C-alpha cells in the first residue's frame, strides 16, 4: 500500500459544492418551520419513542446526519439553544443562505476563499452593532411589560392556544430563582390530563413518593423539616470488619448493637424537635418506629438533585452527619406538608418564605403532548431569562434582519473593491428570513420583500412582517420583539459556520484512531 | 418505530415532485456537466479522454460529440444533451455554446426560482428576451461577404471555426479544407467532401487532390498511360463475371458434344462481353460488385486497369469526379456515359498500396502520428465543411464580431430591453443577460486570466469602434481586449441564431417540468 | 499523488524478471537441463 | 408522491471513472513515463533486448520498438498514445520506433 | 433536499403526511367501535403464550395489543392516560380522535389550510368546557345518596359485562366505595380497594366482605381455624433466623459449646417472640371470648410457627407491605415495627377471624368489624380469563362511582351531552365572535364530529344510525320549541329517543372534561404535521 | 369459509373491500388532477430504456405506466373508452370516479346501503343526461362557422 486504500478524496471546487450542497439542503428541512404558520416535523426515534415539535433544535437533534458539512451544521444548533433558547430554527436556515447566496455566486466566479472569510468577519461586527442600535431597552420588572415578551416567543409553537397562562407560569418560574438565576432548579414534573388551565406553578416543590408508615401523617401544618445526605440503617465497617464469637451471650449483645445503632440516629435526629424527615438513601423498618414516636413523617429515597431543589425551598440544610446536627439545619418557614392523591398514585407536595427554588405542575392532554408543551415552556422560561441579564429587545419579526439588510447593502457599496462580493452576501443573506416569512404565511415574497425592503430604508427600524396576515406591519404597533441575544448569537454563530465550512477544499475519507 | 406507505398504484417507482428534482437537484445535476464543456470552449479550451461502452478510445473539443460518447442517466441532463445533438446535425458549429447558454440560463435562473417567481413567469420572460435576442442580433451583422464562391474569402470564414477546436494549427488546416472546397464550387455538398486519414508524418505533411483515394487493392495492372493522360472510364453495378440468373442456375448436360462446347463456349462468352469494353476505348473499370476470374484474365491482356471494392458510397463520389455513369446492365458500354480521369497510379503512402483518382469530388489526406488525434481534426475539418454549406444555402452568409464581442453587446443590449417592460417579468429578461456573461468568462477562465479584471475592462470598453470589442489570449492582451476587425476573427450569424434558440428551448422545457417520474432499469 | 493505475493489460497476472538476478535465473535453468543430459 | 425514499438521479451510470484537474495531467504523464522507462534499455549498441511471453503463451525476443510496444497491451488510452507514436515510425521509416 | 443529509431515510411528506395521520386514526376507531356501550361486543384475544385475556374494555385492547403504526401508538396514549386519570372513556377517545380527524379532513382535502380547522378546533374546545359547567346535574354527593349511586355502578358495569354478571357487582362496587368515603372529603382507593381473586364457583359468586380477605393462613397445623373474638396485631419485624450484618461467623471447642449456642442463635428471636406472648396473655388470660391474631409483614420461622400453635396464637407471615395500612383502617389498631414498645393500647380488634383453606391454598378472613373505612371485593370466579375481565369490569366502576363522589356533579348519558354540543356549535358559530370565517369551519366539523357517540353507539345497536340520531334530534325541538327543556339521548334497546335522567343511565363529569381536552389536543396536533421522519443510529 | 378452499388465496372482505376501492380510486384521482386544464402542469416520464415522455394528457400517463391496483386498472379502462370514442376528457372521468366514489363513501361510512347511492346515481345520471340535451347551445355547424370552429381548437 502508498496511503491505505478504500479512501475516497473530494478536492477542490469539487469538495467545495459539497459543503454547500449539504449546509443548504439542512435549510430546507426546517424552512416550513419557521415562526407562527410553521408547522410539526413529527419523529420517529431509534428505539421506539415519538417526538413531535417544532422547536428547531428538538427537530434536528433526533435526526441522523451522516455528510460532515451538515453533521457540522446540524451541531450548531445545539450552540444556538445552549445559549439563548430561542433562535435555535433560525440560526440553521441563515447558516445555510449565507453559504448559498454568498458561496457558488462568488466560488464560481474565481474569488479565494481567505479573502471571503475576512470579507464575512467584518460584515458581523457590522451586523452587531446594527442590530444593537435598531433594538430598544426594556424594563425587566415591569412585570406587565415582560409577559409581552413572553407572549411574543411562545407564540410560535401549539402552546400559543392559552399563552396567557403560560406566561405567568414561565415569569412567575424565573422570579422566584433570581446575584442571577439557573433554571435546572425548577423542576418540571409532568402530569397527564386536566387542562392547562390546571397547571400551576408552586412556589415548592412536588414529590412521587408516599409516607413510609401509615401511622404518620398525611398532613403537617407547619412542619419543622430535616434533610439527609445518609442512609436511616445502621451503616457497616468500611475497614471490613468480621466478628468471631466464642461465649453464649455474646449474640443478642451484638445483634441489638444495630437495633440501638439506629435508636442512637432517632434519638440524635429528632432531638431537632422535627416533624418532617427526607433522605437520599432509603430508611430502615426499624428506623420508622422511633420517628413514628418522635411524631416526624418520614420519607425515604429521595433524587439527589430534588434535596437541592427541597433545601432551598424550606431554607433547611442537608447534613450527612446526624452526629452534628444543629438547630440552623431546620426547615423554618415552609407552610404546608400534605400527601393529595392524583388518581391511583401518591404525590407529596411541599407549598409556602424566601424561596429560590420552584416545581413547575403541568397538566395538558397526554403524556405525549405534555412534553411538546415542556419543549415550549423551556423555550419561555429562556426567553425571560435572557433579558433580566441582557435587559435590551430586537425589534423581530423579520424586521430585526430587514435592518441588517440595507445597513449592509449601503457599507458594501461604500467598500469596492473585490472585498465586496462577499461582504454583499451578507446583506443577501439577511432577507431569508423575511423570505420565509412571507412564505410561511403564503404572500408572494417578491411584491412584499419589495414593499419591505424600501419601506425600511425612510419608514423606521420596526417594519417587518405578521405572520398570519402576511402583509407589512409596524412592529411597535404589533407587539413581536425577540430578545437581542437572540438576533446578536444567531447571526454570530450562522457567519462563525459559514466561515469554517469555507476553509474546506478537500474531503479525506476512511482516517480511523 | 417503522413507517407506513403513500400509495401503491405501481410496480415499484420513483417521484420527484414539487419542482425539486426540477427546480434545485435538477439544475446542479446539469451544473456537473456545464462545468465539463466550460473548459473545453474556445482555443485555450482543453480536451477530454472518454474510454467509451466497449474500450475505444476517444478524444474530442467538441461538446456534442463528448456529450455523445458518454451514458447518462438524469433526464433533465438528457435535455440539454439533444439540443447539442440538435446544433450538431443543423450547423455543425455552436455544439460547445448550446450548453453553456442553457447551462447558465439555469444556474442563473436559481437566483430567479429562490426570488419568488413562478416557473410559468420564467419561462415567457425567458421566451420574451430570446425573441429580442435574435432581433437585436439582426442589426450588428458586417461583412455580408458572397463574392460567388471566392476561394480566399472562405480562408477567412472557416480559419475561426477550426480555430477553437484545434488551435494547433489554424492556418494549415482551413487551407486544406478552403482547398478542397475551391475544387467542388462552380447545394454544395457536405457529402462532395471526403475525409481519409492514414498515419504517418506530420500534420502538414497533410495533402489535397482534386479526386479520392482508394485503400483497395487494384488487380491485374496499373495505368501508366498516367504520364501521358486522357484516360477513359466506366463503371459497373453488375457483377465483371458471366451473368447468373438469380433462380438456381443449373447446367444441364445431355450430350457429351455440350461438355466441351459449353466450356470453351464460356471462354468467349465473357472475352465478348470483355470486347465489347475494350473496343469502346476505355483504360479503366470500376467494378462495385465482384469480377470473375476467367473475366480479369481476358481484361488484363487487353491491358486495363481493374479496381474491385467498392461498396455504394464510392461509386457515387467517384462517379461525381470522373464524370461517368454506372450502368447495372453489362450490354451497354455508351460513350456518352463514359468518365475521364487525369492520372490512376499505385501511390505508396505508410507503405500501403494504395490507388490515386485525381483530377467535381475532392478527397483531404490528413497525415499524422496517432491515429487517435487524426480522427478529432476530422471532426474540426467537418465542422467547418459543414460551416461553408451554411453559407451557400441561406440568402445570407452574414459575420458577427466574436471573441466575446457580439455576447457582451447583447449584455448591454439585452438590459435595455430588460428596464423598458416593467411588471414582474422584467427579472428573467434581465438575468437572461446575465447569463451571456459565460462565453468570454469562459474563454478567459481558460487562458488564466483574472475574470475580476479582465470583464470589467471588457465591459468598460463596450460603452462606432466600441461593437468590435472582444477578449484575447496572451501577455500584452492580459492588459484587456483586441480589436477584433482586426485580427480576421469572426463567427457567423446563422450559428449563433440556432445556438440561443435551442439553448432557450431547452432551459425552458427543462423549466416546464416540475414532477418527474421514473421506472426501474 | 498516489493512483491504483492500469498500464499494461491485466497488469495482476503480470510477473518480471528484472537484471541480473534474472540471469541467474536464466543460466541455472539451463545448468539443469544440461544435468539431465550431460549423462 | 409514491415513495417514502426518492433516492438521487444520477449523473452517469454506476461504475464510471471521472478524474479530474492536476491529478490526471500529471497521472498521464507519469503513466506515459512507465511504458518509456520500460522501452529505454533497448537503445543504442549495447542496447538490452526483452523477453515477452503474450498471454497466449506466445515466447518473442526483440529490440524492435514497436514490436516491443506492441506486444505490451497498453490499456491506459494517455499511455496508449505511445504506442502509436513508434507504429508510426515504423509505418513511414522502420528505424527510431524506440527512440 | 433531506434524501442528501442520510441515504437510507424514510420520509412521509407533504399532503402525504396528513394523509397517513388521518387514515390511521379513522382506522384505530375502526377496530375501536366494537366496543362502544353495552350494544357492544366481547373479543378474545390470545398471546403468543397462549394466554386467553377477554375485555370489551378500551384500554384493555391498546394495552394487550403490539401497535405499530406511529400515529397510532401516540393515540393510545391518550388512552392511556384517560384510564389512569379517570378510569373510563378509553374508547371515546380514540373514535372521538377519529371523527374528529376524519370530519377536519374532508375540509381540508377541498384546500383548507389546517391550521385554520385547528384554531377552530381549539375555539370549539373551550365553547365545550364551558357548557358542561352548566350542562351537568348537581348531584348534592355530601347527602350520599344511597340509590343514586347505585345507579352509577349499575351504568359502568353493564357496559362491560353479562345481563346477570351486573345486577352482581352493582352493589359490591357502590358499598365498597361508600366505605372508604370520609366526611373531610377524602377517598384514598387503594386501601378499601382490596381486589382478591380465587380460582373456584363462578363470576357471579363474588362477594362484599366489609373487612380483608388475605391470601395466606397459619402455618402451621395446630392453628386456630376459628377466631371468636379476634384482637388482631399487626407487626413487621421478622420473626426468623438473621445473621449478623457485620460478618457472623463463629468458633468455638468444646461439644457442649455447641449447643449452648445452638440455642444462643435462637435467642434473639425468642426474646421478640416473648413480649409477644406477654400482650398475648395480658389481654386474652382474662377473656376467653376474646382471641388473639397476628399478620405479619416479614417472615415467621419454622421453630416459631410451634411457638404460636402453642399458645393458641393464630399467626400469619409475610402479608403484603401496603396490608399494614389497609388493617390499621379495617380494625383501629396502629401497624407496630418493633416488639420492644408494644402495648394493649395498640391491639385492633375485629369480631370475627376465620381461615378457610380450598386444595393447599388458605384465605384468612377479617369479619364483623366495629367500624371499617376499609373493605374487600373478593372475586370469586372459576377459570382465570374472567379473574381478570371481572377484575377490569370492577376496576372501571369502582373509578366511576368515585367520580361521583370526587366530583360534586354528574352528566346524563346515552350521549345527550354531544349531540347537545353539535346543536349548540352549529348555530352559536355566529354568535361566539362573528368569527374569522375560516374558523368557523373547524368547528363546523368539530360539532358535527363529536356525534361519533351517538351514532358508533346506534352502529353496535343494529338500528339506522343516522334513523335514530335524526330521532333524538327531532324530539329534542319539540323540548325546544316548548320551553322547559329535559334531556334526551339513545335508547339502544327500542332504537328510539329517550330520557336517560329518566332511564336511570348516568356518565361521570371528569370522564368527559379529560376526553373532550384530550382527543382535540391529539386531534389538533396530527393535523398540524407536514413531515413524518424516521433518521437516527443503526 | 372461503379459505378451506384454497389455502393460499387472498381475499379483501365486507366493509374493507369499499374501503379498498375508494381509497384506490381516490388515491388515483390523487395522481391524476395535476393535469386538469391549462393551469395544469407538464411532467416528465422517464421508462426503463430511458425514453423521454413529455405530456399533460391524462390518457398518456395511463398507457405509460404499470397499473398494480386492480380497481385503478379498473378506471383506467375507462379513460381509454373515453380518447378511443371521443379523443378528449380522459383525466374528466377519472377525478370523476374519484370525487364520486369519495362523496358516496361519506353516506356509506355513516351507515348507508350502498345499493341506495348507487341507485341515487343512476337516477341522477339519467337526469343529467336530459339536462344536457338542454343545456347544449346549437351552432350551425352545417353553415361551417370559421372562426367559432378556430375558437375550439384554441379551447
Ligand atoms: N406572529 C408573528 N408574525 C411574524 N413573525 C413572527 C411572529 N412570531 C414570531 N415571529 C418571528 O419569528 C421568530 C420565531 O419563529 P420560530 O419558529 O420560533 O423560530 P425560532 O425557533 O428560531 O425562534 C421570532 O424570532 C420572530 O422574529
Ligand atoms: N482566435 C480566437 N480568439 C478568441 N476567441 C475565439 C477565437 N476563435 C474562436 N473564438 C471564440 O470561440 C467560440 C467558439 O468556441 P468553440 O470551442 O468552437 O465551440 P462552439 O463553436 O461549438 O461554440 C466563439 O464564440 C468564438 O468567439
Ligand atoms: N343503556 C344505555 N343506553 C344508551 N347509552 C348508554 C347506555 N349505557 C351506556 N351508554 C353509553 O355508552 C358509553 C360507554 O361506552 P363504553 O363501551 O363503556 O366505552 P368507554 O371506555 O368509552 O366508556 C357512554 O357514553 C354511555 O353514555
Ligand atoms: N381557459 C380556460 N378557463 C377555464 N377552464 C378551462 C379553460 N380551458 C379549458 N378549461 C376546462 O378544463 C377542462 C379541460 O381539461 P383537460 O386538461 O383538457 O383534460 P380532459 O379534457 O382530458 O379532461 C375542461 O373541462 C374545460 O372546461
Ligand atoms: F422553532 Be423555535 F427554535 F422557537
Ligand atoms: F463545440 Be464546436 F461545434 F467547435
Ligand atoms: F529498436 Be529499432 F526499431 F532500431
Ligand atoms: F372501554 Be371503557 F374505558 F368503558
Ligand atoms: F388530458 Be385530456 F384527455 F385533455
Ligand atoms: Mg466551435
Ligand atoms: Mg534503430
Amino acid at each position: 500500500v502508498f496511503m491505505n486504500a478504500s479512501q475516497e478524496r473530494t478536492t477542490g471546487r469539487q469538495a467545495q459544492i459539497s459543503n454547500i450542497t449539504a449546509a443548504k439542503a439542512v435549510a430546507d428541512v426546517i424552512r416550513t418551520c419557521l415562526g407562527p404558520k410553521a408547522m410539526l416535523k413529527m419523529l420517529l426515534d431509534p428505539m421506539g419513542g415519538l417526538v413531535l415539535t417544532n422547536d428547531g433544535h428538538a427537530i434536528l437533534r433526533e435526526i441522523d446526519v451522516a455528510h460532515p458539512a451538515a453533521k457540522s451544521m446540524l451541531e450548531l444548533s445545539r450552540t444556538q439553544d445552549e445559549e439563548v433558547g430561542d433562535g435555535t430554527t433560525t440560526v440553521i436556515i441563515l447558516a445555510g443562505e449565507i453559504l448559498a447566496q454568498c458561496a457558488p455566486y462568488l466560488i464560481e466566479k474565481n474569488i479565494h476563499p481567505v479573502i471571503i472569510i475576512q470579507a464575512l468577519k467584518k460584515a458581523l461586527t457590522d451586523a452587531l452593532e446594527v442590530i444593537k442600535q435598531v433594538s430598544k431597552p426594556v424594563d425587566v420588572e415591569n412585570d406587565a411589560a415582560m409577559k409581552k415578551l413572553i407572549q411574543a416567543s411562545i407564540g410560535t409553537k401549539y402552546v400559543i392556544h392559552w399563552s396567557e397562562k403560560m406566561c405567568e407560569l414561565a415569569l412567575d418560574a424565573v422570579k422566584t430563582v433570581r446575584e442571577i438565576d439557573i433554571k435546572r432548579y425548577v423542576r418540571v414534573e409532568k402530569i397527564p390530563g386536566g387542562d392547562v388551565l390546571d397547571s400551576r406553578v408552586l412556589k415548592g416543590v412536588l414529590l412521587n413518593k408516599d409516607v413510609v408508615h401509615p401511622k404518620m401523617s398525611r398532613h403537617i401544618e407547619n412542619p419543622r423539616v430535616v434533610l439527609l445526605d445518609c442512609p436511616l440503617e445502621y451503616k457497616k465497617g468500611e475497614s471490613q470488619t468480621n466478628i468471631e464469637i466464642e461465649k453464649e451471650e455474646d449474640w443478642n449483645r451484638i445483634l441489638q448493637i444495630e437495633e440501638e445503632q439506629v435508636q442512637l440516629m432517632c434519638e440524635q435526629i429528632l432531638a431537632v424537635r422535627p416533624t418532617l424527615v427526607i433522605t437520599e438513601k432509603g430508611v430502615s423498618d426499624l428506623a420508622q418506629h422511633y420517628l413514628l414516636k418522635g411524631g416526624c413523617s418520614v420519607l425515604r429515597r429521595v433524587k439527589k438533585s430534588d434535596n437541592n431543589r427541597i433545601a432551598r425551598v424550606t431554607g433547611a440544610t442537608i447534613v450527612n452527619r446526624v452526629e452534628d446536627l444543629k438547630e440552623s439545619d431546620v426547615g423554618t418557614n415552609c407552610g404546608l406538608f400534605k400527601v393529595e392523591m392524583i388518581g391511583d398514585e401518591y404525590f407529596s407536595f411541599l407549598d409556602n418564605g424566601s424561596g429560590k427554588a420552584c416545581t413547575i405542575m403541568l397538566r395538558g392532554g397526554s403524556k405525549d403532548i405534555l412534553n411538546e408543551i415542556d419543549r415550549n415552556l423551556q423555550d419561555a422560561m429562556a426567553v425571560a431569562r435572557n433579558v433580566m441579564l441582557s435587559p435590551s429587545l430586537s425589534p423581530g419579526g423579520g424586521a430585526t434582519e430587514m435592518a441588517v439588510s440595507v445597513k449592509l447593502a449601503e457599507k458594501a457599496k461604500q467598500l469596492e473593491g473585490i472585498q465586496q462580493w462577499p461582504y454583499q452576501a451578507v446583506a443577501d443573506a439577511m432577507e431569508c428570513i423575511p423570505r420565509t416569512l412571507i412564505q410561511n404565511a403564503g404572500g408572494d415574497p417578491i411584491r412584499l420583500l419589495s414593499q419591505l425592503r424600501a419601506k425600511h430604508a425612510q419608514g423606521n427600524f420596526t417594519t417587518g412582517i405578521d405572520g398570519d396576515k402576511g402583509k407589512i406591519v409596524d412592529m411597535v404597533s404589533y407587539g413581536i420583539w425577540e430578545p437581542e441575544v437572540i438576533k446578536q448569537q444567531s447571526v454570530k454563530t450562522a457567519i462563525e459556520s459559514a466561515c469554517l465550512l469555507l476553509r474546506v477544499d478537500d474531503i479525506v475519507s476512511g482516517v480511523r484512531k | 418505530p417503522q413507517n407506513p406507505n403513500a400509495g401503491l398504484f405501481k410496480q415499484g417507482y420513483n417521484s420527484y415532485s414539487n419542482a425539486d428534482g426540477q427546480i434545485i437537484k435538477s439544475i446542479a445535476a446539469i451544473r456537473e456537466l456545464h462545468q465539463m464543456c466550460l473548459t473545453s470552449m474556445g482555443p485555450c479550451g482543453r480536451n477530454k479522454i472518454i474510454v467509451n461502452h466497449l474500450g475505444k478510445i476517444i478524444i474530442t473539443n467538441d461538446a456534442a460529440t463528448m456529450l455523445r460518447e458518454l451514458d447518462i442517466v438524469h433526464p433533465a441532463v438528457k435535455v440539454l444533451v439533444m439540443a447539442t445533438e440538435q446544433q450538431k446535425i443543423d450547423m455543425g458549429d455552436g455544439t460547445n455554446l448550446v450548453m453553456i447558454l442553457a447551462g447558465e440560463l439555469l444556474n442563473v435562473s436559481e437566483k430567479l426560482i429562490s426570488m419568488g417567481l413562478s416557473a410559468v413567469e420564467i419561462i415567457q420572460g425567458y421566451n420574451m428576451a430570446r425573441k429580442f435576442t435574435l432581433k437585436e442580433l439582426d442589426e450588428m451583422v458586417v461583412g455580408e461577404i458572397t463574392d460567388k464562391n471566392d476561394k480566399n474569402e472562405l480562408l477567412k470564414m472557416i480559419k475561426p471555426v477550426i480555430s477553437s477546436k484545434k488551435y494547433g494549427s489554424e492556418d494549415i488546416l482551413s487551407e486544406l479544407v478552403s482547398e478542397a472546397v475551391s475544387h467542388v464550387l462552380p447545394y454544395f455538398n457536405v457529402d462532395s467532401i471526403r475525409v481519409v486519414k492514414i498515419m504517418g508524418g506530420s500534420l502538414s505533411n497533410s495533402t489535397v487532390i482534386k479526386g479520392m483515394v482508394f485503400n483497395r487493392e487494384p488487380e491485374g495492372h496499373v495505368k501508366s498511360l498516367s504520364e501521358d493522360k486522357k484516360h477513359k472510364v466506366a463503371v459497373f453495378t453488375c457483377p465483371l463475371d458471366i451473368a447468373n440468373t438469380e433462380t438456381k442456375g443449373t447446367v444441364l448436360l445431355h450430350n457429351a458434344q455440350e461438355m466441351l462446347d459449353f466450356s470453351k463456349g464460356e471462354e468467349k462468352q465473357i472475352d465478348a462481353m470483355m470486347k465489347e469494353i475494350a473496343d469502346m476505348g476505355v483504360e479503366c473499370i470500376v467494378a462495385g460488385a465482384g469480377v470473375g476470374e476467367l473475366a480479369l484474365h481476358y481484361l488484363n491482356r487487353y491491358g486495363i486497369l481493374v479496381l474491385k471494392v467498392p461498396s455504394k458510397f464510392e461509386l457515387r463520389r467517384l462517379c461525381r469526379v470522373c464524370g461517368a455513369t454506372p450502368l447495372p446492365r453489362l450490354g451497354a458500354p455508351t460513350p456518352e456515359e463514359l468518365g475521364l480521369v487525369e492520372t490512376v497510379k499505385t501511390m505508396e503512402i505508410g507503405g500501403d498500396r494504395v490507388t490515386v483518382f485525381k483530377q467535381r469530388t475532392s478527397t483531404i489526406i490528413l497525415r499524422g502520428a496517432t491515429q487517435n488525434n487524426l480522427d478529432d481534426i476530422e471532426r474540426a475539418i467537418d465542422d467547418g465543411v459543414a460551416a461553408v454549406k451554411g453559407l451557400m444555402k441561406p440568402s445570407g452568409g452574414k459575420l458577427l464580431p466574436g471573441a466575446g464581442a457580439t455576447e457582451i453587446e447583447l449584455i448591454s443590449r439585452i438590459t435595455k430591453y430588460g428596464e423598458r417592460t416593467p411588471g414582474l417579468l422584467q427579472l428573467a429578461i434581465k438575468q437572461f443577460a446575465v447569463a451571456f456573461e459565460v462565453v468570454p468568462r469562459t474563454l478567459a477562465e481558460t487562458a488564466g486570466l483574472d475574470v475580476n479584471e479582465v470583464l470589467p475592462n471588457l465591459y468598460a470598453a463596450h460603452n462606432t469602434d466600441h461593437l468590435y470589442k472582444g477578449v484575447d489570449i496572451d501577455g500584452e492582451s492580459d492588459e484587456g481586449v483586441k480589436d477584433i476587425r482586426e485580427e480576421n476573427i469572426y463567427d457567423m450569424l446563422a450559428t449563433k441564431k440556432f445556438a440561443i434558440n435551442v439553448a432557450t428551448e431547452a432551459a425552458t422545457t427543462v423549466l416546464s417540468i416540475d414532477q418527474i417520474i421514473m421506472a426501474k432499469k | 499523488m498516489g493512483r491504483p493505475f492500469i498500464i499494461v493489460k491485466d497488469q495482476g497476472n503480470k510477473k518480471r524478471q528484472h537484471g541480473l538476478e534474472a540471469k541467474k535465473s536464466h543460466i541455472l535453468a539451463a545448468r539443469s537441463v544440461a544435468s539431465i543430459i550431460k549423462t | 408522491n409514491f415513495g417514502s425514499q426518492t433516492p438521487t438521479i444520477v449523473v452517469l451510470k454506476e461504475g464510471t471513472d471521472a478524474s479530474q484537474g492536476k491529478g490526471q495531467i500529471i497521472s498521464n504523464i507519469n503513466a506515459c513515463v512507465a511504458v518509456q522507462e520500460a522501452l529505454k534499455p533497448t537503445l543504442g549498441p549495447l542496447g538490452s533486448d526483452i523477453l515477452i511471453v503474450t498471454s497466449n503463451q506466445k515466447t518473442t525476443i526483440s529490440n524492435d520498438g514497436a514490436t516491443i510496444l506492441k506486444l505490451l497491451d497498453v490499456v491506459h488510452p494517455a499511455a496508449k498514445t505511445l504506442v502509436d507514436i513508434s507504429r508510426a515510425q515504423d509505418a513511414e521509416v522502420g528505424d527510431g520506433t524506440t527512440s | 433536499s433531506l434524501q442528501l443529509l442520510n441515504p437510507k431515510a424514510e420520509s412521509l411528506r407533504r399532503d402525504a403526511a396528513l394523509k397517513v395521520n388521518v387514515t390511521s386514526a379513522e382506522g384505530l376507531q375502526s377496530v375501536l367501535e366494537t366496543n362502544l356501550g353495552p350494544k357492544g361486543t366481547l373479543k378474545m384475544l390470545v398471546d403468543g403464550a397462549g394466554n386467553i385475556k377477554l375485555t370489551k374494555d378500551g384500554k384493555v385492547l391498546l394495552t394487550e395489543m403490539q401497535i405499530q403504526s406511529p400515529t397510532a401508538v401516540l393515540i393510545a396514549r391518550a388512552a392511556a392516560a384517560q384510564d389512569e386519570i379517570t378510569g373510563d372513556g378509553t374508547t371515546t377517545v380514540v373514535c372521538l380522535v377519529g371523527e374528529l380527524l376524519r370530519q377536519a379532513h374532508r375540509f381540508i382535502q377541498e384546500g383548507v389550510h389546517p391550521r385554520i380547522i385547528t384554531d377552530g378546533f381549539e375555539i370549539a374546545r373551550k365553547e365545550s368546557m364551558k357548557f358542561l359547567d352548566e350542562f351537568k346535574i348537581s348531584k348534592t354527593n355530601l347527602s350520599n345518596d344511597r340509590e343514586f349511586l347505585l345507579q352509577v355502578a349499575r351504568s359502568s358495569l353493564l357496559t362491560k359485562v353479562d345481563a346477570d354478571l351486573t345486577e352482581v357487582l352493582t352493589p359490591i362496587v357502590t358499598d365498597a366505595v361508600l366505605s372508604v368515603y370520609d366526611a373531610q372529603a377524602d377517598n384514598l382507593d387503594l386501601h378499601m380497594v382490596e381486589i382478591m381473586q380465587m380460582q373456584h364457583l363462578s363470576p357471579k359468586d363474588t362477594t362484599f366482605i366489609k373487612g380483608l380477605v388475605l391470601d395466606h393462613g397459619g402455618r402451621h397445623p395446630d392453628m386456630p381455624t376459628r377466631v371468636k373474638n379476634a384482637y388482631v396485631l399487626i407487626l413487621n419485624v421478622s420473626l426468623e433466623y438473621e445473621k449478623t450484618e457485620v460478618n457472623s461467623g463463629f468458633f468455638y471447642s468444646s461439644a457442649d459449646q455447641r449447643d449452648k449456642l445452638a440455642a444462643s442463635e435462637r435467642k434473639f428471636v425468642d426474646a421478640k417472640l416473648k413480649k409477644i406472648i406477654d400482650l398475648k396473655n395480658e389481654v386474652c388470660g382474662m377473656d376467653p371470648d376474646k382471641g388473639f391474631v397476628i399478620i405479619n409483614q416479614k417472615g415467621i420461622d419454622p421453630m416459631s410457627l410451634d411457638v404460636f400453635a402453642k399458645h393458641n396464637i393464630l399467626a400469619l407471615r409475610r402479608a403484603k407491605r401496603r396490608n399494614m395500612e389497609r388493617l390499621q383502617l379495617v380494625t383501629g389498631g396502629e401497624a407496630q415495627n418493633s416488639v420492644e414498645d408494644l402495648s394493649p393500647q395498640i391491639l385492633g380488634f375485629s369480631g370475627l377471624v376465620y381461615q378457610e383453606t380450598i386444595g393447599e391454598e388458605k384465605f384468612t378472613y377479617v369479619t364483623e368489624n366495629t367500624d371499617p373505612k376499609s373493605c374487600t371485593i373478593l372475586i370469586k370466579g372459576s377459570t382465570h380469563y374472567a379473574l381478570a375481565q371481572t377484575k377490569d369490569a370492577v376496576r372501571d366502576g369502582l373509578r366511576a362511582v368515585a367520580n361521583v363522589l370526587k366530583d360534586k356533579n354528574i352528566i346524563p348519558g346515552a350521549g345527550a351531552f354531544y349531540i347537545a354540543l353539535s346543536r349548540y356549535l352549529r348555530s352559536a358559530n355566529m354568535n361566539k365572535l362573528g368569527a374569522k370565517g375560516k374558523t368557523k369551519t373547524g368547528i363546523e366539523a368539530f360539532a358535527e364530529a363529536l356525534l361519533v357517540i351517538p351514532k358508533t353507539l346506534v352502529k353496535n345497536s343494529g338500528f339506522d344510525p343516522l334513523d335514530v340520531l335524526a330521532m333524538v334530534e327531532d324530539e329534542l325541538d319539540d323540548a325546544q320549541d316548548s320551553d322547559e327543556t329535559r334531556y334526551v339521548g339513545v335508547d339502544l334497546n327500542i332504537g328510539d329517543s329517550c330520557d336517560p335522567t329518566i332511564e336511570g343511565i348516568w356518565d361521570s363529569y371528569r370522564v368527559l372534561r379529560n376526553a373532550i381536552t384530550g382527543a382535540t389536543g391529539i386531534a389538533s396536533n396530527l393535523l398540524l404535521c407536514d413531515e413524518l421522519l424516521r433518521a437516527g443510529r443503526s
